[PDB]
């Protein structure tokens, strides 16, 4: 048996989804609303130069080295009544990290050398607009080791511990500045992960570091 | 009816 096509779409209005659903129906393509290991294609809404917004399905698509292509692949197939090749429609960048950083392409080409290789990452809550277990899954797909609690860090010279938090999500407390007192590990924002994934290249922590209290 | 927009970052 061979792997089969399984799609999720992102950034589309319902009406656009319905057009794809009719599309998926005609050419017997599997189409789900939730992305899994079995999902092979991620279809993003882009501009004429194949630049999209950064969504959860966008990040997870890259993390899994899956094919991330533009919505224009569907509309063009309609226009010419054929099934043209998706690869021609791979998104080249996004509105945050660059219009032609070739992240998704590079992501496919480096699964033997994943960007978070040799790292132990703890996603220290809370989080907004992105479930914790999905973010944990994200770094897993990128070769990182997920750590549930701060005390669970491996102690060793070879281990590289990292604490990732989202300052926006904290509303009741200013607690993220005190984490350095509880453990021996760098503390950086969620944006470190997002940028690293989008470019599929491990960014320097310097700019993403969150100031601590000694 | 309502369309929760997909969360964008």
């Amino acid at each position: 048996v061979n792997k089969r096509m399984s799609m999720v779409v992102s950034g589309l209005t319902p009406e656009e989804f319905m057009l794809v659903y009719k599309f998926a129906r005609k050419h017997h393509i599997t189409l789900t609303n939730l992305i899994t290991e079995e999902t092979t294609h991620v279809v993003m809404k882009t501009d004429a130069e194949f630049v999209c917004e950064r969504t959860l399905k966008y990040f997870l698509g890259i993390a899994g080295g899956k094919w991330v292509v533009s919505y224009f692949w569907v509309t063009q197939s309609i226009k010419e009544r054929k099934m043209l090749n998706e690869h021609d429609f791979e998104v080249r960048g996004d509105v945050v990290n660059g219009r032609n950083h070739q992240g998704p392409k590079r992501a496919r080409e480096s699964q033997d050398r994943k960007i978070f290789r040799g790292l132990e990452i703890c996603c220290y809550g809370p989080f907004t607009n992105m479930p914790t277990d999905q973010l944990e899954w994200m770094v897993q797909l990128c070769g990182a080791s997920v750590v549930k609690e701060l005390s669970s860090f491996t102690l060793g010279t070879g281990v590289h511990p990292i604490v990732v938090v989202q300052p926006d999500a904290w509303t009741e407390d200013n607690g993220f500045h005190a984490i350095g007192q509880m453990c021996e590990a760098p503390v950086v924002t969620r944006e470190w992960v997002l940028d690293s994934v989008a470019l599929y290249q491990c960014q320097e922590l310097d700019t993403y570091l969150i100031p601590q209290i000694p | 009816g309502e369309y929760s927009r997909s969360p964008t970052f």
